[PDB]
């Protein structure tokens, strides 16, 4: 029937997620942290710029 | 007596503030209150610029009995716009239709008045009467229909008591004891009138209360 | 991971008793609305027992009033149905739904066929 | 049942040994490496603009590439096309059926989609030979209400749906080219990654997957929320995401250490979140709750930046500007909200 | 240079004259969930008023309505539920005769009752298929006994008004019925949302005079509590 081959499925995809190549947790969280640094200067939200250089004012 | 004067005038213009200022304060009833609260705050002015020129010449004469007509015309449509709700309102402008029914019509038989003064009561006195008499026909339809709703909540489950209290509160904030007392009597009456109608209808008004707390936790 | 593991339940002579044990993990167990539901051979998933966040609400399903009694332990995260007088048309799946939302005394779903916050499910049987 | 146990043991078995892996990776906490850098303090953004026309609640919306534009879905039977810079609508689009529950605009800026519990993603054309906006073709093949469908290309279209499944349109033809199953619960959000080389979607099963396009296998599945997953968006670079839930906790999942990196969650919300954005660094991550307000966290420290509080009913969507200029949100008291 | 401007300002003025024109038209009519079972019978209401998600507009004393239909959905209902957060009533129909079904419509009844986003919504009650329930009754085959205990112990109201020739035995199992569901409506929702239940059958001619006037009654309600009147 379906209900006992729904599991058959199952197994396999989880297969497919065992064998990835994880990095480690700090270097992953250096990436995110890099990325924010160097694009902090183009965040209007985060440095409100200037009222002549903002169109909804 | 002079302060309760500046009390009546004092509070009916906090309560247009109130309801002007504020964009969640709105909708047609909103815009109703408004003009009631400004004719009555109104009527006060015009009874002390009367007695001044008088005791204490026919320019204020035409004045006050214009703002006269002009809050017992404001009681009856306010009457008249809660009963076209519970009734012929089911399918629906309105709002601007009988904003000159408000102000305009009172004033045109004020004109009258003083038309036949111009050479040589009635003329004024009666068509306020005729205002009474019809918003006690409504407050008597409303209260019925109050107390055939409240009994029919949820048939018998709840409590006779409790919708009493229920009754008896909707009740008093209607009844136009303010007509009365003009055919009863055609001193310190005048004096609270403004100033009452201001605790009840706009201070004690139980969402203009929410709404200001709304307000104070927006801005603080 | 939201987990919810049953315990208990086997066979067991008409009168007997037989009590339900459901291992909560995965949430905070005192936060959410705990259901017992049933599916017989041949029917549709059927509503049992609930239990509010507190364990003041503890209504029941009436076939089962009596008989049946639910419990609560929040410092355990654990969830319990103690049956005092088993019959025949008892036999059933008990699983152990817990309510969507965390704060809200209304539940929706716990029945349906492909409820994500309902357990496997154990097997309680009655026969002579 | 003797073989399905074994079924269900090499699941379990094969689930335990993904954790001890992720746990391995887990060396070092978010918190901890983001610690020494300095707060970004207080953010107050103020109400630029405010939209108004929609009759009904406004349930989705979808910001344009020029930043200027914007597509709002209310459950009225409009789709109104605004403009930012002038507070000018551009279009009124009447559809067919009222109960709308989201709405895309193509990254060209020609067709606009929309759908609900028509189970359709309508799409529409915008620049017609003659100047007016007419369904183009109507998407059918979905058993479940559309929740979410998004323009992948002019020609390309994801969406998700409320019968557990996602699948790849080809709107030419009109026939899924792929279909993306694997989720239990229903699908309630859909995010494509910068490249569109993938995309994730969360479900009213407390988890979220990552999706190939061009496969159309499950990479890997993220679990960590405790109730139904509202909302989801990528992170900027596109190695990350966050993913808003009814348990009023955002968290940060990265796709790389395959792990949730961060919650942002404090112990006076207690309301379900509708939508989350980032802004355009990435530093700052918005989230529409259920209380009325829009919290600004800080992405690195999981500190509450700011709050946008402006609108009367649940603010129901959320979007930023591809330049990060500005972010809008749509509430169920039919107001659009302009904030910068 | 300025053309651009002056069209796009002229272009608005057009959408906004047919959103006013589509907002008189949306104010006036009346939008209704209907919501049951398989077996609740809803299909037979749908048919006899004759004037993914199915429509069934009627009109009546010139009023427009609008009644929907949601099947083309799965079983999982607690997130498209949330879209009809402001229509006028919810329209629940219930199986009457079935006994072992009336637990599950009482469950999903509180559900909707005590929701958080249709705490607002009044339902119209429909126990639907009461010639089935009266066979039932006085068959005396099934019990209410066994799947409501309570009932042992239950007096018919003395409000009750029967139809003209009805068995004691059976107003006091129809009547109970009744009490089940207005009893989950009076324990939450003071003054908010209000239950309408009417007894019906797959012969009622016209069924929806009764929807026409809850629905009269609830908007006349509404409009006292924005008084706070009532
Ligand atoms: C209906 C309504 C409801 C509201 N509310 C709302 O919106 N929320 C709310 O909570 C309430 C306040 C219910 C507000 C307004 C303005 C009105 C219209 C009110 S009126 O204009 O028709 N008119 C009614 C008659 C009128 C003048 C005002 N009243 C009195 C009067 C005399 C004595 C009284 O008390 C006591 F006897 F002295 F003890 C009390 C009244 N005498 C009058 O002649």
């Amino acid at each position: 029937t379906a209900s006992i081959a729904q599991a058959r499925k199952l197994v396999e995809q989880l297969k497919m997620e065992a064998n990835i190549d994880r990095i480690k947790v700090s270097k992953a969280a250096a990436d995110l942290m890099a990325y924010c640094e160097a694009h902090a200067k183009e965040d209007p939200l985060l440095t409100p710029v200037p009222a002549s250089e903002n169109p909804f004012r | 007596y002079t302060v309760g004067y500046s009390v009546s005038l004092a509070s009916l213009t906090v309560a247009v503030l109130i309801l002007a200022y504020f964009r969640r304060l709105h909708c047609t009833r909103n815009y109703i209150h408004m003009h009631l609260f400004l004719s009555f705050m109104l009527r006060a002015v015009s009874i002390f610029v009367k007695d001044a020129v008088l005791y204490s010449c026919r320019v204020a004469v035409t004045f006050f009995l214009y703002f006269l007509a002009t809050n017992y015309y404001w009681i009856l449509v306010e009457g008249l716009y809660l009963h076209s709700l519970i009734f012929m309102a089911f399918f629906s402008k309105y709002l601007w239709g009988f904003t000159v029914f408000g102000w305009g019509l009172p004033a045109v038989f004020v004109a009258v008045w003083v038309s036949v003064r111009a050479t040589l009561k009635w003329i004024i006195q009666v068509p306020i009467l005729a205002s009474i008499v019809l918003n006690f026909i409504l407050f008597i339809n409303i209260v019925r229909v109050l107390a055939t709703k409240l009994r029919e909540t949820n048939a018998g489950r709840c409590d006779t008591r409790q919708q009493y209290r229920k009754l008896l509160k909707s009740t008093l904030v209607l009844m136009p004891l303010f007509g009365v007392h003009y055919i009863v009597f055609m001193m310190l009456f005048n004096s609270f009138q403004g100033f009452f109608v201001a605790i009840i209808y706009c201070f004690c008004n139980g969402e203009v209360q929410a709404e200001i707390k709304k307000s104070w936790s927006r801005w603080t | 991971q939201v987990q919810l593991q049953e315990s208990g339940g086997g066979l067991v002579q008409p009168g007997g008793s037989l009590r339900l044990s459901c291992a909560a993990s995965g949430f905070t167990f005192s936060n959410y609305k705990m259901n017992w539901v049933r599916q017989a051979p041949g029917k549709g998933l059927e509503w049992v027992s609930d239990i509010s966040q507190s364990g003041a609400s503890i209504s029941y399903t009436g076939s089962v009033k009596g008989r049946f009694t639910i419990s609560r332990d929040n410092a355990k995260n654990t969830l319990y149905l103690q049956m005092n007088s088993l019959k025949p048309e008892d036999t059933a799946v008990y699983y152990c739904a817990r309510c969507p939302a965390p704060f809200t005394r209304d539940c929706f779903d716990v029945t349906s066929t492909t409820y994500a916050y309902r357990g496997q499910g154990t097997q309680v049987t009655v026969s002579s | 049942q003797s073989e399905l146990d074994q079924l269900r043991q090499e699941a379990e078995q094969l689930k335990n040994q993904i954790r001890d892996a992720r746990k391995a990776c887990a060396d070092a906490t978010l918190s901890q490496i983001t610690n020494n850098i300095d707060p970004v303090g207080r953010i107050q953004m103020r109400t630029r603009r405010t939209l108004r026309g929609h009759l009904a609640k406004i349930y989705a919306m979808h910001w344009g590439t020029d930043s200027r534009l914007l597509v709002s879905a209310s459950q009225d039977g409009k789709l109104i096309i605004w403009d930012s810079y002038t507070t000018n609508k551009v279009h009124a689009i009447p559809l067919r059926s009222s109960w709308v529950m989201t709405c895309a605009y193509a990254p060209s800026g020609n067709y606009v989609a929309c759908g609900g519990l028509d189970n359709i993603c309508s799409i529409y054309n915008l620049k017609t030979r003659e100047g007016n906006v007419r369904v183009s073709r109507e998407l059918a093949g979905h058993t479940g209400y559309l929740s979410c469908c998004r323009f992948l290309d002019d020609n390309q279209i994801v969406t998700s749906s409320g019968d557990t499944t996602c699948a790849l349109w080809d709107i030419e033809t009109g026939q899924q080219t792929t279909t993306f199953t694997g989720h239990t619960g229903d699908v309630m959000s859909l995010s494509l990654a910068p490249d569109t080389r993938l995309f994730v979607s969360g479900a009213c099963d407390a988890s979220a997957k990552l999706w190939d396009v061009r496969e159309g296998m499950c990479r890997q599945t993220f679990t960590g929320h405790e109730s139904d997953i509202n909302a989801i968006c990528f992170f900027p670079n596109g190695n990350a995401f966050a993913t808003g839930s009814d348990d009023a906790t955002c968290r940060l999942f990265d796709l790389r250490a395959d792990q949730e990196l961060m919650t942002y969650s404090h112990d006076n919300i207690i309301c379900g979140i509708t939508s989350v954005s980032f802004s355009k660094s990435g530093r700052l991550l918005l989230a529409g709750y259920d209380d009325f307000n829009c919290n600004v966290w800080d992405a690195l420290k999981a500190d509450r930046a700011g709050v946008l509080a402006g609108h009367d009913n649940r603010v129901s969507c959320l979007g930023v500007t591809d330049d990060g200029m500005a972010v809008a949100t749509g509430s169920w008291d039919s107001f659009l909200k302009i904030w910068n | 240079q300025r053309n651009e401007e002056k069209a796009q300002r002229e272009a608005n003025k057009k959408i906004e004259k047919q959103l006013q024109k589509d907002k008189q038209v949306y104010r006036a009519t009346h939008r209704l969930l209907l919501l049951g079972a398989d077996n609740s019978g809803k299909s037979t209401i749908v048919k006899q008023m004759r004037i993914g998600i199915f429509e069934t507009k009627f009109q009546v004393d010139k009023v427009n309505f609008h009644m929907f239909d949601v099947g083309g959905q799965r079983d999982e209902r607690r997130k498209w539920i949330q879209c009809f957060n402001d229509v006028t009533a919810i329209i629940f129909v219930v199986d009457s005769s079935d006994y072992n079904r009336l637990q599950e419509a009482l469950n999903l009844f509180k559900s909707i009752w005590n929701n958080r986003w249709l705490r607002t919504i009044s339902v119209i009650l429909f126990l639907n298929k009461q010639d089935l329930l009266a066979e039932k009754v006085l068959a005396g085959k099934s019990k209410i006994e066994d799947y409501f205990p309570e009932f042992a112990r239950y007096t018919t109201p003395e409000d009750a008004t029967p139809e003209p020739g009805e068995d004691p035995r059976v107003t006091r199992a129809k009547y109970f019925i009744r009490d089940e569901f207005l009893r989950i409506s009076t324990a939450s929702g003071d003054g908010r949302h209000y239950c309408y239940p009417h007894f019906t059958c797959a012969v009622d001619t016209e069924n929806a005079r009764r929807i026409f006037n809850d629905c009269r009654d609830i908007i006349q309600r509404m409009h006292l509590r924005q008084y706070e009147l009532l």
